């Protein structure tokens, strides 16, 4: 995350790190939304030319980690299984950006670990407007090093004329942008590392955080002038729920 | 339905540090 800040311990207990078991290393962020299912980008999973095609033997997924070992807070989950979005555009634009992950044993609520809240249709609508600000958290890079803290940063949904305009990549339906613009004054972005990481909003309806989209790509980070993309999580629910519901 | 609200705010009615950033936007 760029331009961000520390975040407070028990602020995104939904966090979710995903590592790559042998050798241990952090690869992305991803999202708890319940006991046993975790969201992420399927690029951080499957990205072939980065020689990524992982096997759920492959990674492990940390949950509640406040640092860069808390005993007794965070949790380690195996994977059970993997699933990638089927119409997952890899070659071209990175469309529809999703996968899920179950993991092998649900893992016990508290006070450092709960899932993020998955939009209905009356959310979406309400919240998914341009100019309302949402927020981004990630280990991930700090420029263009890394933090030891969870990093956030709070970005603006941008208007889909101008998040086409920004960039030459072909944008679908699938993905939204966020993020201040030059004459704006304030900064901010994901960055390398940071995709499946979620992008949630509050709902004053009910004052619970809704995931409404998952880190998926940009150009650079925090670019005058660019706008990092988001999976549109909404969009693809009914390929959620088909899924989760088997 | 237990999703979305966090044992160390809003359980405890505590508002983070930047929520309120979110709140003005709307």
């Amino acid at each position: 995350i760029v331009e961000g800040s520390d975040a407070e311990i028990g602020m995104s207990p939904w966090q979710v790190m995903l590592f790559r078991k042998s050798p241990q290393e952090l690869l992305c962020g991803a999202s708890l939304i319940s006991d046993r299912w975790v969201l992420t980008a399927a690029h951080c999973l499957l990205y072939p030319p980065w020689d990524k095609n992982f096997t759920e033997n492959d990674l492990l997924v940390r949950i509640g980690k406040h640092s860069r070992y808390e005993r007794n807070i965070e949790k380690i989950s195996m994977l059970e299984k993997i699933y990638i979005h089927p119409r997952y555009n890899w070659r071209e634009n990175l469309d529809r950006d999703i996968a899920l992950m179950k993991l092998k044993k649900p893992v016990a609520f508290s006070d450092y670990i709960h899932p993020v809240c998955l939009p209905d249709r009356e959310t979406a609508a309400s919240l998914l407007q341009a100019g309302y600000k949402g927020r981004v958290t990630g280990w991930g890079n700090l420029k263009e090093g890394q933090p030891s803290v969870l990093q956030v940063v709070n970005l603006p949904i941008v208007e889909r004329p101008v998040c086409k305009d920004s960039t030459r990549i072909r944008i679908t339906d699938n993905m939204f942008c966020a993020g201040y613009k030059p004459d704006e004054g304030k900064r901010g972005d994901a960055c390398e590392g940071d995709s499946g990481g979620p992008f949630v909003m509050k709902s004053p309806f009910n004052n619970r955080w809704y995931q409404m989209g998952i880190v998926s790509w940009g150009e650079g980070c925090d670019r005058d002038g660019k706008i990092g993309f988001y999976t549109h999580v909404f969009r693809l629910k009914k390929w959620i729920q088909k899924v989760i519901d088997q | 339905a237990d999703c979305g609200l966090r044992p160390l705010f809003e359980k405890k009615s505590l508002e983070d540090k930047t929520e309120r950033e979110l709140l003005e936007s709307y």
